[PDB]
């Protein structure tokens, strides 16, 4: 029940002081850092954009992320979206099909303008997103009808709207189509068992693409993937010494259940640490997730004073140690200390001075010593600030030199620098307890190894595992070398000095305290490299970089947080030990949360990536650009929780254009179902015509086709539709190419019209390249609005490019009262704008040809089966019966 | 890489501990096997017990050791049995730092790799002049035409010089030629009674001296001869003389059977019969190697792989002994009779 | 027809990636065999496993 | 075992794609490269960068490929440089099923191990009677004693 | 300079994928042709399609 | 050659060769003395013992 | 650009920029002006070995 | 065995073979009872596992 | 847990120190890098060491 918590002797059983937890400290941390800044900026002359350093709710943000595992991308339907529609002309032999997709796509984002680039970006995203959504199909349970020994699909599961047409059909055409309908069968049909139904139904290409990629995933990603990921946790379980269940995972898959895993477990360390200015946020996350709950223990009162007689008792040299904790004002100030060493060189310590509260200078002595044997300024990593250390050496020095008893021989050194002397009747340098950061000669692990790389780590950012004073937690489980001598070098030398110089009376206190001290440290180690190494842990790279970079004052992206303490607190921190109680509940689900974060993260990166290229793809569309724009629009359409994790440190108001560019260009990604879909849908997006915005926009003075009506019944022709959408572009040599700039200039000079007119008169063409334009498709029964026929691809109020560009389809309808020439006018009606897409949006069809659309594959899970997403079953305490590698 | 072998060794040596149930496992052992067996089963998908008993349970365990032993030796035996199949993945289990190994195994390997990778001085096995095409009768006089001193071979480690009265000369050249000796240990004697060209007895008078590099050396004493120094024989006596110089032994940097502690016994153990199953197995395994499939190599190997393979096979032999596995092999036909030296003899080709 | 061959080729080439049991495959492979095996097992009615 | 080779191979061919990457195209590769480099850097304790630029970084990455290449070949070169040292641990990095390999690498190996393990008919390179000690003048008559056809 | 050649190469190899009419382009390919044609047509002013 | 290890080794080296090319590694090697002058067929001929 | 294209160029640039040993194409004595009948005795004046 | 839905089957076969099985290697407390007639099925067919 | 080299040497030096103290040897100044600590004997005399 209590593995190492087993208290053998009363010596460890002290009183209870306070207690902390993950969510407790995580908040406190932020708070302290935020006060820091206000208190300085608000205090001194400050000049910068205003930021509201708020301490957000860590729990609720976390809980919101855990809520994401639920949100599924795939959507289960029983019938596919329409895809195709038929619009009837006066004709009875011909109709026109429309690819619904294109219409919907037509009206997705806002109109495109060279003015708002941000508008543009989101407009694209929305469009891409649209595709991805329109593609996440499943097709469970289909309307299988029986017909002549075969099971066929009901016209509802196909991809067409033809009901409109039916009434105008020739007995012949009707029949043909009927056969086509009961034509598409369920392939396997007569088999029972089955599991899946295969039919033929029609579908818009881009959408199909997604459906397929998805379908593949769900069939590729099964047991094994799941198996691995769980095994990973199963492995991390051992590193964190998890209490295990009596259950096991049978890789038994029911014939009903098709699994849908959305996130794999071994998470890519980098995606988390790639996020610019993450350091703080990450750290806090590390706390809030992995930092367990525990209580601070006091030593035994018997360690100092002991009763010999009702009248005779010993007195500890530090009677001052009866001071009741300097409010939370300083109690919290102790929490800083603990938390600081619990996070290697990630958090540094510094003095802090309220010119008020008058303390007895003795506090400095004690703290001078204490600081030296409880903080690690070891040349491996360091806990304290450069000046912080000096003050402790001066505290030490000042006090080695304060002799309340008979004075000893102090043989000073040539340097005025503190600790040059050699107090002791046997000399002994005090120069040793100086303060070299590259050596760590004064404070902790001065002659010790505290960074022990060893064993392959379940995480991989950090393979290191910290040994404060070279005490492995194991020494608790089973001792290493007696109880008499536990002494590590420094604490030992400290004693020797205290003796030689001042006095034993105090050195005795520390002598007896020693075990309590090391125990506290052993536990600390355990907690660090065992209980809390998560993704947010921090790579050894940056760790090792900290110390030297601190000395040179580089620009460590992971600038350590400098916390300010209180002289008093050291005493208090020294006399409290912290003993963990329960591991925070967040722990067992931690990895999952991590996966969610990381994967959602990468997805954004992907989006942003392609958007940066946009500027280079069509430099004319977005002149006024800036990366912040897209990354802002991306951040916009992505999940709050994630964004908040990034903004814990309030980084968003600091990340410079360059910083973000680097992150986009960084190439570490975390795969997820969402990821692959987004990327795939994203890929199809590269077409642009599939987005409904083209460069192919021309002008060419054209007559409105006024035909001769000699055989009205012969207008069963294609009802003579018109349309400005070009069958194919004009001969490239006959086209005058125009640029944003060219048009702009000519217009500003007031020559644009003239030139344009001339071109029109010469029966030549003119293309307006560079800009995209949203394209819309409208259909008409008769003579549409002039602002449409003679509509132009720009405003004239300076020449404003782009605009909407309407592709119309004018259907000619006529009654028997129409004279052959009745359609002619003394003067022609002109149409200028024309567009080209090389995508069969609206197409003239026969009638019997209507059903040709079918084409597409289609696999639909039989009604019998149950699709379940095994994504939230990634808890840590789950063991499998089939061990895996 | 050596680590891999150390693991595979530890595992086998551990399995050998599993004699016949009545055992309380050495706590340490349990831990190791468990980790290994676990990982192995996770890659083999086979059902290996930590404490086998049935037979099929035992076979499985043996097969494991086999798979590991082969993988550690880098051998691919191929289709040799219907009952067993080699899983190449066995290497990945052995490469995983998650499986420990004994200090015993670690040093055992370290020694093999250590010596095998370098050279050293070692007392050679046979007589110096063993690879000689011609030999002369011992004690019989022989003087090559125009020579005052004629040294010649009379045995594997024996030479005798024929000196005329008052004659002298260097002899070292008879020794040189055989690639590389580091220090030859000699001992010369006077042939007090030798045969003449005709057959009559002849005496060698006291006074004949032998000096190496100049310094004069006694008869019947061992001499640290560097093979390069001048081997000078003088005959101040007024009679014919014949002295025998004996190469008691010499040292060279060639690998002997003492390169690795009691290697001999191991090899013996490897080449030993046991039964047809073991025999045929061990045979089939070495067929992949440079080693003689069933007869002790004349010349002690000198490469890591060879020595290694032998050790592994030797241990795997003992495993076979404790486990008593029973399975088939292509071309092997088990004779159930009690088994005699006779039946064994016949098995070796 | 060229397309047909290119596909058949691509598939086989991808099947050649299955040297072991547990090993993780390159996403490309998964995508290929995923779709392939689906439509294959679909019209084939046989039971092929990734 | 072959799998190990495929992996190492994949890695190298992949490293040979950073002449200047600027957003790689082959997502496959990246996923693998990242994985590999992390695993490597973890057991190696070295600092291989995804995008080398300095030289020391380039050497580092090279050394890695070298390490893997050697481990895959089953070669221990020993002390051949004061700058490079071979880490045997490298084998333990390629043994991890965590690391994927390209279809290319897979097939490349499959071919090697495939044919290398069996035999097959092949047009030999040199003349049939190349390893002959004695030859005769062309066109010149010669009838060995007692024979009617020589 | 190598990069330059490799690019031009990749593009051609990519254009080579266009056999059948209705075939769905390899995801990977479209990312290429998309960028290419956009940039090219940008400089050329011509109208090349994917 | 006719053995796996042979062929394989060559392939790995051939590839590692290209990796060497693209990376332009620079380092020492026991018993090797670099001559930085541009390099010619002459200088190369010499290197082959 | 694809890895395929990268390697392709990398190889070209690699080998092209340096030299290496290779089995030459034709017979050694191909660029010879005079040839003597094979198997025919020929001793140049003043020589015992020709 | 249970992971392959073979557990029950295995046991059955072993029992059918007359062969004995013995789970664990743990100590287990021993109880001693006397009966005048046919004991409870809990005692007779009580299995040493769950 | 060694990794660098100096960490390895350091350990070897320890083994050397002991190896010598055990054999009752004092090799003296034989290296500028290594220095034999006679104190090593005091370590090996510690009953705590197994």
């Amino acid at each position: 029940q209590r593995p190492e918590r087993i208290k053998t002797t009363p010596y460890l059983e002290g009183d209870v002081l306070s207690s902390d937890s993950g969510p407790l400290l995580s908040v406190f941390a932020l708070q302290e850092i935020m006060q820091k800044v206000r208190q300085v900026q608000a205090d001194y002359m400050t000049a910068t954009r205003e930021v509201d350093f708020t301490v957000p709710d860590v729990q609720q943000i976390l809980d919101d992320i855990k809520a994401l595992a639920a949100e599924q991308v795939y959507k289960i339907v029983k019938v596919p979206s329409t895809s195709f529609r038929h619009i009837v002309t006066q004709s009875r032999d011909r109709v026109l099909r429309v690819d619904t997709y294109y219409e919907e796509m037509s009206q997705v984002g806002d109109v495109i303008t060279e003015d708002e680039p941000e508008k543009f970006y989101s407009t694209i995203i929305k469009k891409v997103r649209f595709i991805r959504g329109k593609g996440s199909f499943i097709l469970h349970d289909i309307p299988a009808r029986d017909h002549r020994g075969m099971e066929v699909a009901e016209p509802e599961v196909l991809g067409v709207e033809f009901k409109n047409v039916l009434p105008v059909l020739t007995a012949e055409h009707r029949a043909m189509i009927q056969n086509a309908l009961d034509g598409s069968i369920i392939e396997n049909g007569n088999v029972a068992t089955r599991d899946v139904d295969v039919f033929i139904g029609a579908c818009s290409e881009p959408i199909y693409r997604i459906y397929n990629r998805l379908q593949g995933y769900i069939e590729a990603v099964q047991l094994q993937e799941l198996r691995n990921s769980i095994g990973w946790l199963e492995r991390l379980g051992q590193r964190k010494r998890i209490t295990y269940s009596q259950e096991v995972l049978t890789d038994f898959r029911r014939q009903d259940m098709i699994w849908v895993l959305a996130l794999q477990l071994p998470v890519n360390p980098q995606v988390v640490w790639d996020v610019p200015r993450s350091s703080i946020a990450n750290l806090i996350m590390n706390i809030a997730t992995c930092l367990p709950t525990g209580e601070y223990i006091a030593p035994n009162p018997r360690i100092s004073s002991i009763t010999l007689t009702q009248r005779i008792t010993t007195t500890g040299p530090f009677a001052i140690l009866t001071g009741s904790t300097p409010t939370a004002q300083q109690l919290n100030d102790v929490r800083k200390i603990y938390l600081a060493l619990m996070f290697p060189g990630q958090i540094i310590l510094d003095l802090k001075i309220d010119p008020g509260e008058r303390m007895d200078p003795a506090v400095r002595m004690v703290a001078g010593v204490v600081g030296h044997l409880l903080f690690t300024a070891g040349g491996r990593f360091t806990n304290l600030t450069q000046n912080m250390a000096r003050q402790l050496d001066i505290a030490l020095n000042d006090y080695l030199l304060y002799m309340y008893n008979t004075r000893v021989q102090v043989n000073y050194g040539p340097t005025g620098e503190p600790l040059d002397f050699q107090i002791g009747r046997n000399q002994y340098d005090c120069n040793v307890f100086r303060a070299d950061f590259a050596t760590g000669t004064g404070y902790n692990g001065w002659a010790t190894i505290d960074v022990e790389y060893r064993d392959p780590a379940p995480y991989v950012h950090a393979q290191r595992y910290i040994r404060y004073c070279g005490i492995d937690s194991r020494e608790l489980i089973n001792p290493t070398t007696y109880g008499i001598g536990m002494t590590y070098h420094c604490y030992n030398e400290m004693l020797r000095m205290l003796v030689a110089a001042g006095k034993d009376s105090e050195a005795a206190y520390f002598r007896s305290m020693l075990p309590f001290h090391m125990v506290r440290f052993a536990r600390i180690n355990q907690i660090i490299n065992e209980d809390l190494h998560s993704v947010f842990s921090l790579p050894d790279d940056m760790f090792n970089a900290l110390l030297p970079d601190l000395i040179a004052g580089a620009h460590q992206n992971a600038d350590p947080v400098v916390l300010d303490v209180s002289w008093i607190s050291l005493w208090f921190a020294f006399n409290r030990s912290f003993e963990p109680t329960h591991r925070n509940e967040m722990l067992e689900i931690a990895p999952l949360i991590e996966s969610v974060y990381a994967s959602e993260l990468s997805v954004m990166k992907v989006d942003m990536r392609h958007l940066s290229l946009m500027q280079r793809r069509f430099p004319d569309v977005l002149i006024q650009a800036r990366p912040s724009h897209f990354w802002k629009a991306v951040l916009n359409d992505s999940p709050e929780a994630v964004k908040a994790v990034m903004n814990l440190s309030h980084s968003h108001n600091f990340i410079n254009i360059r910083d973000m560019m680097r992150w986009v260009l960084l190439p570490s990604l975390q795969p997820s179902l969402k990821l692959v879909l987004e990327e795939e849908a994203w890929a199809a997006a590269n077409d642009f015509e599939d987005l409904m915005l083209t460069d192919q926009v021309y002008m060419h003075r054209d007559m409105l086709p006024e035909p001769r009506l000699d055989d009205i019944e012969r207008f069963r022709q294609e009802g003579f539709y018109y349309t400005n959408m070009l069958e194919a572009p004009p001969e490239i040599d006959r086209v005058v190419q125009y640029t944003y700039e060219i048009a702009r200039l000519q217009a500003n000079m007031g020559q644009f019209r003239a030139a344009l007119r001339r071109i029109m008169d010469d029966d030549d063409w003119v293309r307006f390249g560079g800009v995209l334009r949203t394209v819309r498709v409208k259909f008409f029964d008769a003579r549409p609005p002039d602002d449409i026929l003679q509509g132009l691809p720009f405003s004239y109020d300076t020449i404003k490019y782009a605009t909407e560009t309407t592709i119309f389809y004018l259907i000619y309808n006529v009654e028997f009262s129409n004279t052959p020439d009745s359609l002619v006018l003394i003067n022609p009606t002109y149409t200028m704008t024309k567009v080209f897409i090389n995508k069969r949006i609206v197409e003239r069809v026969r009638v019997g040809q209507i059903l040709a659309v079918l084409n597409r594959r289609f696999v639909a899970y039989k009604g019998k089966m149950r699709i379940m997403d095994i994504t939230q079953s990634l808890k840590m305490g789950t063991k499998l019966a089939a061990p895996t590698v | 890489m050596d680590t891999i072998a150390a693991r595979a060794l530890t595992v086998m040596r551990a399995c050998a501990t599993l004699q016949e149930a009545r055992i309380v496992l050495e706590a340490n052992v349990m831990e190791i096997l468990g980790i290994a067996i676990n990982r192995y089963n996770g890659l083999t998908l086979r059902g290996v017990t930590m404490r086998p008993t049935s037979l099929a349970q035992r076979n499985e365990m043996f097969f494991m050791c086999l798979d590991m032993m082969l993988s550690a030796a880098g051998i691919n035996v191929g289709p040799i049995s219907p009952d067993y199949t080699q899983h190449m993945a066995t290497i990945g289990v052995l490469a995983t730092p998650e499986i420990p190994f004994t200090t015993e195994a670690a040093n055992e390997i370290a020694r093999v790799t250590g010596e095998t990778s370098t050279w050293g001085p070692a007392r050679q096995p046979y007589g110096f002049f063993l690879e000689t095409e011609e030999t002369f009768q011992p004690g019989r006089w022989f003087m090559r035409a125009a020579q005052a001193a004629t040294a010649v071979v009379c045995g594997p480690d024996m030479i005798q010089v024929s000196l005329n009265a008052g004659a002298r000369g260097d002899v070292q050249q008879i020794f040189q030629g055989r690639n590389d000796p580091m220090m030859i240990y000699l001992v010369w004697r006077r042939i007090e009674n030798f045969a003449m060209a005709q057959g009559n007895s002849q005496q060698t008078q006291a006074g004949v001296t032998v000096s190496v590099g100049g310094v004069d050396m006694r008869a019947g004493r061992i001499i640290a001869w560097d093979g390069q120094a001048a081997l000078h024989v003088r005959n101040p006596t007024q009679q014919n003389a014949m002295v025998q110089i004996q190469v008691v032994f010499y040292i060279s940097m060639d690998k002997t059977l003492n390169q690795y502690p009691a290697l001999t016994a191991e090899i013996f153990n490897v080449y030993s019969f046991r039964d047809h199953t073991w025999h045929g197995l061990r045979t089939a395994i070495r067929n992949r190697t440079t080693l003689p499939n069933m007869l002790p190599p004349i010349f002690p190997p000198n490469d890591r792989d060879s020595i290694l393979t032998l050790l592994l096979l030797s241990t795997l032999a003992d495993v076979y002994t404790v486990l008593r596995p029973e399975f088939a092999m292509h071309g092997v036909n088990p004779m159930p009779g009690p088994l005699t030296a006779a039946i064994a003899r016949a098995a070796y080709v």
